[PDB]
């Protein structure tokens, strides 16, 4: 969840989802453990 | 460590890691630049610590 911000590393800020610098907006974040559970492998992300 | 060729975008990237903070430097130049006296420490302490 530390990688949704603008200008910063790792890689999903490089290479599935990037923010630019001059951002103008919210960034909004819950944990969803009872509603994405069992085992579950329907979430896809790139190496 | 000494002599050697490393390459740091491996480690940042391929995150086994919950805290990565680069000080007097950025991430993203370290692949870039050349060191001086490099040095590693290691221990194990407490979560909240």
């Amino acid at each position: 969840v530390r990688q949704i911000a603008p200008g910063q590393t790792g890689k999903i800020a490089d290479y599935n989802y990037k923010l630019p610098d001059d951002f103008t907006g919210c960034v909004i974040a819950w944990n969803s453990n009872n509603l994405d559970s069992k085992g579950n492998y329907n979430y896809l992300y790139r190496l | 460590i000494s002599n050697c060729v490393a390459d740091y975008s491996v480690l940042y990237n391929s995150a086994s890691f919950s805290t990565f903070k680069c000080y007097g430097v950025s991430p993203t130049k370290l692949n870039d630049l050349c060191f001086t006296n490099v040095y590693a420490d290691s221990f194990v302490i407490r979560g909240d610590e």
